[PDB]
């Protein structure tokens, strides 16, 4: 219940700004269907079906000490939130409906009050809220009205909306999973084994014709807009270079001659032959990680493969 | 294509018929033959002929393009370039050339969308150019009379045959002397 927003150049959270929130409700993704009805047949063909948009709603109110200040506070809200600038929203929850604790009415152990006139139930460090999950959402704002209930309390009804892709982009790459350097950004929503360096954590293999990958993301990383990015030290010289993959298509690189120690950066629908001067004419096919086991099969025992990606959720 | 200007069918001048590779499965068809021609050599008569062939099995790909600015910016489409398209679930990975492009630019010269056509420019635009050529070639003339046309053409043609008859008379009368 804070509605964190990471904008291009800053980080903001509402309750820091005197802005309590009632709740956050996140719709699912609007499935746009594409059916076609045959003329006299009791059944209609599915041309397609496709996720579109994940409309968020967040009603937030605010109290202040005096009626004038309402105006300022409201303006702050707009200047703080209503941003066409695609932002990264992060949801927050509490772990408990906190109450005031027992005290002693002996002219001592009195109660605290926040900067806003409320009772601080958060006595200890471990009371305040948490990033409930290690993911974000690429988000933009839609119109709000501000009904002023009595006093200094005024409500607002934010209506956020997904920007590019209706998915729960996981923050942090898969290499931070590999190297346990960055802390946070890994919630139990992702069923992740502790065996760092073990299987289903590793995306850095060496000297293999074929290997195994566990894509922890329920949603499939077929869309190029996702940050799926591979880089391979090819290991062995060749004239052509095929690699296959399951839950995806076959990939070739024919017609250009390579060398062993040369490396390929295989970005989404894009191929850096040696990091620059992209040679992407050969078999334009992009790979697709669906969920769980995504087994790959090279053909000449690359001396290194490693690939970072982002986990996406539905 | 080498018979003289005054013959028109006594088919001297490199009589030949060619065909493409796909013929053998489709079979016997043929287009309007290369009747008009004053070209001597035979090297020409195969090039122009196969060009008349391969221009006709027409493929117009009037796809739509949508510009990505934050990503893939290095795709400013320009006409008369090579491009490698590939549509899955279509049976298509070949490369083609642009023949038409259609840009829009609101303000700051930022693009909003593109439209393009590949290979031949369209079926559509071919029809429309045909119509407009008809409608402008006509009304540029002056012989046209919508009420009973062909007086202007039949007067001419009958005059031509009449002078040919007079020329026949002259030929006989001169060969007499």
């Amino acid at each position: 219940d804070i509605e964190l927003t990471k904008k291009d150049g800053t980080v903001i959270k509402l309750s820091e700004y005197g802005f309590i929130v009632n709740d956050i409700v996140i719709d699912s993704m609007q499935i746009n269907t594409k059916y076609q009805d045959k003329e006299n047949m009791n059944g209609r063909i599915l041309m397609g079906s496709n996720y579109i948009s994940r409309d968020i709603v967040v009603p937030c109110f605010c109290k202040v000490k005096n009626r004038s200040d309402i105006a300022y506070m409201r303006d702050m809200l707009y200047s703080l939130t209503t941003d066409i600038e695609p932002m990264y929203l992060r949801e927050i929850r509490r772990k408990e409906e906190l109450n005031y604790r027992f005290t002693q009415p002996t002219s001592d152990d009195y109660v605290k009050l926040d900067k806003n006139n409320f009772p601080d139930y958060e006595y200890s460090r471990h009371d305040q809220q948490i990033y409930v999950n290690g993911k974000q959402y690429k988000v933009i704002f839609n119109g709000v009205i501000n009904p002023k209930q009595k006093g200094n309390k005024v409500s607002f009804e934010l209506k956020f909306e997904t920007t590019e892709l209706p998915y729960g982009e996981s923050i942090g790459t898969s290499l931070e999973l590999e190297e346990n350097k960055k802390v946070g950004l890994w919630s139990f929503d992702f069923n992740i084994d502790w065996h760092a360096g073990g299987d289903k954590r590793k995306y850095t293999f060496e000297n293999l014709s074929k290997g195994t990958v566990y894509y922890h993301g329920s949603a499939p990383n077929d869309q190029f807009n996702m940050y799926k990015k591979i880089t391979i030290i090819l290991g062995e010289d060749t004239e052509s270079f095929v690699w296959n993959l399951t839950h995806a298509e076959i990939m070739k690189i024919e017609g250009i001659k390579l060398k062993a120690g040369d490396r390929i950066v295989y970005d989404s629908f894009r191929v850096y032959k040696n990091g620059v001067e992209i040679s992407t004419e050969t078999n334009i096919s992009q790979p697709k990680f669906k969920y769980g086991a995504n087994k790959f099969e090279f053909n000449q025992t690359v001396q290194k493969v490693q690939f970072d990606l982002k986990f996406y959720y539905k | 294509g080498n018979y003289s200007g005054e013959e028109t069918f006594e088919h001297a001048g490199l009589v030949m018929e060619a065909r493409s590779a796909l013929a053998e499965i489709y079979g016997d068809i043929h287009a309007e033959p290369f009747k008009d021609g004053k070209v001597t050599d035979q090297e020409t008569m195969d090039k122009e002929l196969q060009s008349r062939l391969k221009k006709s099995l027409k493929q117009s790909l009037s796809l739509d393009f949508l510009v990505l600015r934050e990503s893939y910016p290095e795709a400013d489409p320009q006409p008369g370039d090579i491009v490698q398209i590939k549509s899955t679930k279509l049976g298509l990975n070949d490369l083609v050339r642009i023949v038409q492009v259609k840009t829009i630019r609101g303000i700051n010269n930022v693009i909003v969308k593109q439209d393009v056509t590949l290979g031949e420019f369209n079926r559509e635009q071919r029809y429309m150019k045909k119509v407009n050529t008809a409608a402008n070639y006509v009304s540029g003339l002056n012989d046209v009379n919508l009420s009973n046309p062909s007086k202007a053409a039949e007067n001419l043609k009958s005059k031509v045959a009449s002078i040919a008859k007079s020329t026949l008379d002259l030929m006989s009368r001169t060969d007499l002397i």
